[PDB]
């Protein structure tokens, strides 16, 4: 049972550090999307999600 | 009496050895939490890049 | 609601009238009129002499020049003391107008104040998706919209559809998954 | 423990396939929140009973698709949730995920881990209220669920698939009555549902400690709602256990549920519709609680062989408030339950846990799943207990109790000693029918009855060593053969000399 | 062009539906959502149009479960009361409350469907004979002579084996009555419903072969039913029974349970409906509802309706307004004690507490009602004797007091007799105890002929001869 | 007017817009604005005097319960599944009339002053007010007369009085109506008009005692007033007043006459259901005070 508990601790740290670096990567992506050429990348993505809106719409 | 003596002793010794195992995995996973901030930065690039569809 | 019923009846009056636009104009004008908290209180205090309130009511019916169907609607309304329950029925008149219309107001919310062409594409796509007769576009250039947008649509703004940091929420989810 | 290595693989691998798929997400401004109840302005797409989620992640099931807002039973608390936050209408209707994979793990009532072992996947997403075991869809509860409680499982036979109340007073090891049933549930291929509904989380932790040292938590699933739950969490975790039961149950296994207790859940639903100011009924329960209980209790069946003969042996604890049988909770509780198992609080005051007031207890299938072993081992015991009550009715008169009166009186007083066990001691069905034939033999009359404590135990031990083949007779053949009874009598006289020794 | 109103508001099985402002459906009109599950279009929301709320909206009793019900879903209203597969199509068919087969037999012939919200049989139209019905059970023969063509009920607390005594009643009367039998499991623990289906098969009352010739029909709404589902399940059972009693004009053996649960369902239903719950939990509607229940249950001239029903007499409160309200409308309520089963009598009827319209010397025979009043007042004196017996004990009592006490004790013990199917708990094969052998046993007991036979020997002893043999066993036992 | 203004929207608030600076009278027809289960809230009919019948547009006699401001709550005497929303109940004006003569004697009258017996319409040309006023103390003489119970213990213990007002408290199957039945048999020689009122009894048992009374011929002396339980609580609660009107026809016909009201406790629960059917404030066991 203690071995099972140790592997539970192992999985706990696995998900823990996974979430930690997930938050770090998220912060990097956040600064990036802030830094994006606003109207340009937003217009690319805007027509993109407009087409995706139409894609969900035909659905 | 003596069998239960050595048996509860076995409970305590397996407890101490498992305690050593748990503290060792604690230091191991703590080191791993310290380890590969390089892989964490690979992920920092990766989820930003895969973030922008 | 019975407030929504009062709104529905005002819209019905304006609709069998045809004054849905006209009493809608009256609705906006009287909304800004009753927006005056002193006027809303003076019309809405129980201490108000409803004689003197009816005097001031026809005075205000002049002072913005209301259409007659909505005028008698206000007369029944303040007559039935739901003037105390006034304003949101007024607000509901807007939705009742859309209930008359099918012009669906949907709030977009983007990183930029987006393209009116992109607005046209989204309103057209929501006129298909909503199946709408028309679409009152209700834009927003949202700050927490990281790059993408957020169109609250539907009966409420229920039908949210957003790609701004919403995909980042999905990515954090699949990370957590 | 080196998760540092493949984290660049796994994090990007989850970001691989980050589809972030797009459907029309309906939502509500939670207009007026209070007491787990929502006026959600919006969520016009009110598919009734769908689970929706506040912007604080607060789950909620639809309680009222209202004409103005949507009234929603906010599952859990929205103590950090301000008014007007967006609840995404998530569409998925009460579909908590069920698989066998949640086993060995304490579940928090929202299918979260109260284990603390971490998360676990589950493939099915059972809607927490689905239809119950249909008339054709049931079959006979022919198979047993040998309870391990001595004259219960002899007298009041817990069956595979069955339903029986366990009424009893204050937590008396009433908890332990269920737990000692669960120790038997190690040996079956039966999924055990340790529904500790709203119990003392200290004592619940004790229960889990005993279960896991007992290890039948492998064969079990601990449904854990702390006492300080949401009253809705209390008022719905029954349905969660119902779904998790249905998993192994529609996986055709024998399965067994143990609710402890619906009474606290009755208080919860009372509090819930009470917070709604829905006008409650007799003894301040709202009415549908029984219906909620009928939502609860009507699931359990040894299902059809057409369905697959899956047994769901639910049996709940039933709190005896002052022994008031006309508590509206108990009043309903009997009305559903095909068996009614009333405990002995006076014998609990006599410490005589396993303490069962056997006359007031009842079960419809008393021997249809009690073995020919068990029935032909203990029908004499049943009438021996009844006549023990009879010569125990008013034995304070005659003043020299004749060997008719006194020998039946000390035989049944010996029976009163005999059903008694140390708690958590699930004895063998072998040892059960063994002590049954022992009392049927009557030979332990000459025990100064505390002698029978070591005597019956060592007799089981000497038949354990010597004639375990007779245990194979009593279990394999499972009919009270006079070969098995012969070896039992041989070992009985043998241990009679050996305990005379 | 039936009005497909939108699903206006949904809370509980009362859904609001916005019908057309011209075309609102009737009161008690059936309805159906266009309907869905996740799995396709489960259109299953048939609905009982309860109250014309107005603003084109109306509150209604949906006859099913309410999941996924989108606010605004189009319910085409049937505009009419719900019709059920009445008649001999149901004979064999375990019918659902929906009229569907709860048997999962074939879908029954829809030629005889019927509006269960139906008229009652007139005082002109009712039959009027005070014929009793034979029992085979001890006080069931004796004290409350069950009347032929009538709603004989049994008020009992939970865990009575109202199930049990009802099923033994079913076992005797089913083989006995050549009239058509209709059982309504209503909120029942459908484990016992499955037992009942197995038993009808086992009796041939489900003659499975020639399922049309089962000649006993099942209508089950299980415990798991919703309350509006549990509302008119009895109405549908009554409707098919009315096909039997008018269309077939057959003798309506008609058992049903639980009416108190039916009342509880209507109570919580009106709690959903937005109407002030009048009694302790009960709806105001409870009165005329249970009257309408008992009013279809009038023994018609075409078919008299021997309608055995049961009251889940809750909390042992006779003065619960459910059992109070029932105590009028039933014709012969067997009051089942909890206490005589603490004495172990199966059946545990307080025969003191039950009462027959059929109880008369002119009705039962003067010999029968004479010995019956003798035994009844023996019981009454015994109960009065219990007071001084309790604290003081019988040593302060008189010898005529002890004579009456052991006498009525013998009466109570001989009132205990086994029941026919009752073995599945206990083991005894019951005696279908006839009225006259019972009369002779009462004669011996109250006449003190049996006052040398033992009280414990009379316990669950069917005949006085069977008591004599049992006492011969006891007197042999030495 | 949270109830009215909701369904006013389609018509009556459209009418309110239509007639705002205008003071009008729809004061005869209550278009049945709200309606539930024998209880209606009919918009209009304001000049309906209190207590009037209301000729429902489908054909039903709404009993005048409470005049609210916009609509009014009315008690349907009948089965109002017929009436659609906004049905113009005309005010039927006759405020609790009662077709009253001796014509119903020898007939089991239904609660509508119609025969339940199927002995045809009792040609009872008078109209005693159903809600009748009462006998004043000045209008009272002392009951000098003895009434013949025939129950010699009763007339031994409690003197049955012509004119008098005794009540029989009892038990579930006291069979207390049979005591009343033999009283009617005692009344069958007593030159007293006899009434057998029957609220919510077993209509089976009502027919049993009706056959026993016919066979007795006290049903010559008796009319039978009958409203079994499945009927309207309008009828059930109200029907005692109807029996009182027939009695006062016989009693302003100066006769010795006696009535037998089979449980008004049934009628008590009926009016309790009427009170909650009004959605009014009820009290002790959901009774109103009144």
């Amino acid at each position: 049972y203690k071995n099972e508990t140790i592997q539970f601790e192992q999985q706990k740290a696995i998900n823990q550090v996974r979430q930690r670096v997930f938050q770090q990567a998220l912060q990097g992506a956040l600064g990036t999307l802030n830094s994006c050429l606003n109207n340009e990348l937003h217009l690319r993505t805007i027509n993109a999600n407009i087409g995706m809106f139409g894609a969900m719409n035909e659905i | 009496l003596e069998v239960e003596a050595k048996l509860a002793e076995g409970r305590k010794k397996i407890e101490v050895e498992l305690q050593e195992a748990l503290g060792s995995l604690e230091q191991q996973k703590e080191d791993t939490i310290k380890s590969l901030d390089s892989q964490i930065s690979a992920l920092s690039d990766d989820i930003v890049k895969k973030v922008l569809p | 609601s019975t407030a929504s019923r009062y709104a529905s009846a005002l819209a019905d009056v304006a609709d069998v009238t045809g004054t849905l636009e006209a009493t809608n104009s009256d609705v906006e004008k009287l909304i800004r009129i009753f927006s005056e908290e002193p006027v809303y209180y003076f019309f809405a205090n129980p201490v108000i002499s409803i004689d003197n309130k009816r005097s001031v009511l026809d005075e205000i019916i002049t002072t913005s020049g209301l259409q007659p169907h909505t005028a008698n609607f206000i007369n029944i309304l303040i007559d039935s003391e739901r003037i105390n329950l006034v304003k949101e029925i007024l607000n509901e008149f807007e939705d009742v107008f859309n209930k008359i219309t099918g012009t669906e107001v949907a709030v977009v919310t983007s990183v930029v104040k987006l393209e009116n062409d992109h607005l046209a594409q989204i309103a057209k796509g929501v006129q298909k998706i909503t199946g709408a007769k028309n679409v009152r576009i209700k834009t927003v250039i949202d700050p927490s919209l990281v790059a993408g947008f957020t169109i609250r649509y539907g009966n409420e703004g229920s039908k949210l559809v957003d790609m701004s940091v919403k995909k980042q929420l999905e990515e954090i989810a699949a990370q957590l998954e | 423990t080196i998760r540092a290595d493949e984290i660049s693989k796994i994090i990007r691998e989850r970001i691989e396939g980050y589809n972030r798929e797009v459907k029309v997400v309906n939502t509500g401004t939670v207009l007026q929140v209070g007491d787990g109840i929502a006026r959600i302005h919006g969520l016009d797409e009110v598919m009734a009973g769908e689970l929706v989620e506040f912007e604080e992640g607060t789950i909620g099931i639809a309680l009222n698709l209202e004409s103005n807002n949507v009234g929603v039973v906010l599952m859990g608390d929205g103590l950090m949730i301000q008014e007007g936050s967006s609840v995404k209408a998530t569409g998925r209707i009460a579909q908590i995920p069920v698989s066998e994979a949640y086993l060995g793990r304490v579940i928090n009532a929202l299918a979260k881990p109260i284990d603390g072992r971490g998360e676990i996947t589950a493939s099915e997403s059972r809607l927490i209220e689905s239809p119950a075991p249909g008339i054709m869809s049931r079959r006979s509860v022919y198979e047993p669920l040998q309870t391990g409680l001595i004259a219960i499982d002899a007298m009041i036979p817990v069956g595979r698939g069955q339903r029986e109340l366990i009424i009893g007073d204050r937590q008396t090891g009433k908890t332990a009555v269920a737990t000692d049933t669960i120790l038997n549930q190690q040996g079956q291929n039966v999924i055990c549902v340790y529904v500790a509904i709203g119990q003392k989380a200290s004592s619940v932790a004790q229960v889990v400690t005993n279960f896991q040292e007992r290890g039948a938590m492998e064969y079990t699933i601990v449904v854990a709602e702390t006492a300080d739950s949401p009253a809705t969490l209390q008022y719905l975790a029954p349905y969660t256990g119902a779904a998790l039961a249905e998993y192994f149950m529609y996986r055709e296994r024998h399965t067994l549920i143990i609710y402890d207790d619906l009474s606290k859940q009755a208080q919860a639903y009372r509090q819930m519709s009470l917070l709604l100011r829905r006008p409650p009924g007799r003894e301040a329960y709202p009415g549908d609680v029984f219906y909620l209980h009928s939502r609860l209790l009507e699931r359990a069946a040894k299902l059809s062989s057409l369905l697959g003969e899956g047994s769901m042996t639910a049996l709940p604890i039933v709190e005896t408030q002052a022994g008031d049988v006309s508590a509206y909770i108990p009043t309903n509780v009997i009305s559903i339950t095909d068996g009614q198992i009333f405990l002995s609080a006076d014998l609990f005051n006599a410490g005589i846990r396993p303490a069962i007031n056997v006359g007031i207890s009842v079960s419809r299938v008393g021997s249809a799943a009690q073995i020919k072993a068990m029935k032909k081992v203990a029908g004499k015991l049943k009438l021996e207990l009844a006549q023990f009550a009879e010569l125990e009715a008013f034995a304070q008169f005659a003043s020299d109790l004749d060997k008719a009166t006194q020998n039946q009186l000390a035989r049944g007083q010996r029976l009163r000693e005999l059903l008694k066990q140390p708690q958590s001691a699930p004895l063998t069905v072998e040892e059960q029918v063994m002590t049954i034939y022992t009392g049927t033999n009557g030979y332990l009359d000459s025990l100064e009855l505390d002698q029978v404590r070591k005597y019956l135990v060592e007799l089981r031990t000497y038949v354990k060593t010597n004639k375990p083949e007779f245990q194979e007779i009593i279990s394999s053949t499972k009919t009270f053969t006079e070969e098995a009874e012969a070896l039992l009598k041989e070992a009985i006289q043998e241990q009679m000399e050996r305990f005379l020794l | 062009k039936k009005n497909l109103g939108r699903i206006a508001q949904i809370i509980g099985p009362v859904l609001d539906v916005a019908f057309p402002p011209g075309k609102m459906p009737n009161i008690y009109n059936a309805l159906i959502v266009k309907g869905r599950d996740t799995a396709g279009q489960p259109m299953n929301v048939t609905c009982e149009v309860q109250q014309l709320l107005g603003n084109n909206r109306v509150r209604a009793v949906a006859m099913s479960a309410t999941d996924g019900l989108t606010r605004g879903m189009e319910v085409i209203d049937t505009g009419a009361p719900l019709s059920v597969p009445v008649g001999g199509a149901t004979l064999g068919r375990i019918f659902n409350v929906l009229g569907e087969p709860v048997d999962n037999l074939g879908p029954v012939d829809t030629r005889t469907t019927s509006p269960i919200h139906r008229s009652a049989p007139a005082f002109t139209q009712l039959d009027t004979k005070l014929s009793i019905f034979e029992t085979g059970i001890k006080v069931v023969d004796l004290l409350a002579p069950y009347r032929r063509g009538g709603k004989i009920g049994l008020f009992g607390g939970a865990g009575v084996g109202k199930t049990v005594l009802i099923m033994e009643l079913i076992n005797n009367i089913a083989k006995a009555h050549g009239g058509v039998s209709v059982f309504g499991g209503v909120g029942e623990r459908t484990r016992e419903g499955n037992d009942l289906y197995m038993e009808m098969k086992e009796s041939g009352v489900i003659n499975e072969q020639n399922i049309a010739e089962s000649k006993v029909a099942l209508v089950y709404g299980q415990m798991n039913e919703p309350p509006g589902a549990r509302m008119r399940v009895g109405l549908t059972a009554l409707t098919m029974a009315e096909y039997f009693r008018d269309v077939n004009e057959q003798d309506v053996l008609l058992f049903i349970d639980n009416i108190f649960r039916f009342v509880q369902a209507g109570s919580e239903v009106s709690a959903l409906l937005g109407r002030m719950p009048s009694a302790v939990g009960y709806q105001p509607t409870l009165s005329t509802e249970m009257g309408s229940l008992q009013e279809r249950i009038t023994s018609t001239k075409e078919g008299s309706i021997t309608s055995i029903q049961a009251v889940y007499v809750p909390a042992d409160d006779l003065t619960d307004p459910a059992p109070a309200t029932t105590f009028a409308h039933l014709d012969a309520t067997t009051v089942l004690s909890r206490g005589l089963a603490a004495k172990g009598i199966y059946p545990a009827v307080d025969p003191l507490d039950s009462t027959s319209t059929m109880l008369q010397p002119r009705i039962v025979g003067e010999e029968h009602y004479e010995i019956a009043q003798r035994v009844k007042e023996t019981l009454q004196r015994y109960k009065e004797l219990q007071d001084i017996i309790a604290i003081l004990g019988l040593d302060e009592l008189s010898e005529e007091d002890r004579l009456t006490v052991a006498r009525a004790r013998k009466i109570e013990r001989f009132l205990s007799q086994p029941f026919f199917v009752a073995e599945v708990f206990t083991g005894s094969p019951g005696k279908y105890v006839g009225l006259a052998e019972t009369i002779r046993g009462f004669q011996l007991i109250l006449s003190g002929e049996l006052d040398s036979l033992p009280e414990q020997a009379f316990y669950l002893v069917g005949n006085i001869d069977e008591a004599t043999a049992k006492a011969m066993n006891l007197e042999m036992e030495s | 007017m949270a109830t009215i203004r909701a369904d006013e929207i389609s018509k009556i608030i459209r009418e309110r817009i239509e007639g705002y600076n205008r003071e009008v009278k729809v004061v005869n027809t209550g278009t049945v604005l709200q309606v539930g289960d024998g209880i209606a809230r009919i918009h209009g009919l304001d000049e309906v005097m209190a207590g009037e019948l209301v000729e429902f547009e489908e054909g039903t006699i709404g009993i005048a319960l409470n005049l609210e401001s916009n609509n009014v709550g009315v008690v349907l005497m009948g089965d109002g599944l017929m009436i659609q929303e906004g049905s113009s109940v005309k005010a039927t004006g006759r405020i609790a009339q009662i077709p009253v003569s001796e014509a119903y004697l020898g007939r089991v009258i239904n609660a509508l002053a119609k025969p339940i017996d199927g002995r045809g319409e009792i040609t009872a040309s008078e109209s005693r007010l159903i809600e009748s006023p009462a006998p004043g103390i000045m209008s009272r003489r002392s009951v000098y007369e003895p009434l013949q119970t025939g129950l010699i213990a009763i007339d031994a213990m409690i003197p049955v009085g012509r004119g008098q007002r005794e009540l029989i408290i009892g038990d579930r199957q006291t069979g207390k109506t049979a005591v009343a039945t033999d009283t009617i048999l005692n009344q069958q020689g007593q030159n007293v008009i006899c009434v057998y009122v029957a609220i919510g009894q077993k209509a089976s048992s009502v027919a049993q005692v009706v056959t026993n009374f016919q066979e007795r011929g006290a049903m010559e002396y008796t009319i039978v007033v009958a409203e079994t339980a499945d009927s309207p609580a309008t009828l059930q609660y109200l029907a005692p007043y109807t029996g009182a009107a027939l009695a006062e026809y016989f009693m302003y016909r100066e006769r010795h006459t006696l009535i037998i009201y089979d449980d008004l406790s049934k009628q008590a629960q009926a009016y309790r259901q009427m009170s909650l059917l009004l959605r009014r404030p009820p009290g002790r066991e959901a009774y109103p005070g009144d």
